């Protein structure tokens, strides 16, 4: 089919941006730790997640 | 002094998010599509009938010119 690959990898890029904003790594994140999470969300992340979703 | 400030949803929450499938029907019956196809076929048949009869007449005229010139 080969078109939806690009169509949806744009959205995958946006979610990689979310990952990078929350942890600094696009896809090898290591954000979720065995005590919780490493860091708190940045102040404008929830709004952008809502806009994306 | 200053109160806590962290990433939290705004008061009243966020607006609703659509998640259901949305595949609207454009709208045309199978009967309608078949009718359109047959109608264009009939129009083409009629126009071709007229044009080919005219072509037959023209060919006959050319053959008459040849026959006149033959001797």
């Amino acid at each position: 089919a080969m078109t939806p690959f690009f169509w949806m990898f744009e959205e995958r890029e946006k979610m990689f941006e979310f990952y990078e904003r929350v942890s600094g790594a696009r896809m090898h994140a290591a954000y979720i730790r065995p005590g919780g999470v490493h860091q708190d969300l940045p102040l404008g992340l929830l709004d952008d997640i809502y806009e994306f979703s | 002094a200053s109160k806590v400030k962290q990433d939290m949803p705004p008061p009243g929450g966020y607006g609703p998010i659509d998640y259901k499938r949305n595949l609207p029907r454009r709208g045309l019956s199978g009967y309608s599509m078949f009718a359109v196809g047959i109608g264009t076929l009939l129009f083409g048949y009629w126009s071709m009938m007229k044009w080919n009869r005219e072509r037959r007449r023209l060919q006959i005229e050319d053959f008459e010119a040849r026959i006149a010139l033959m001797p």
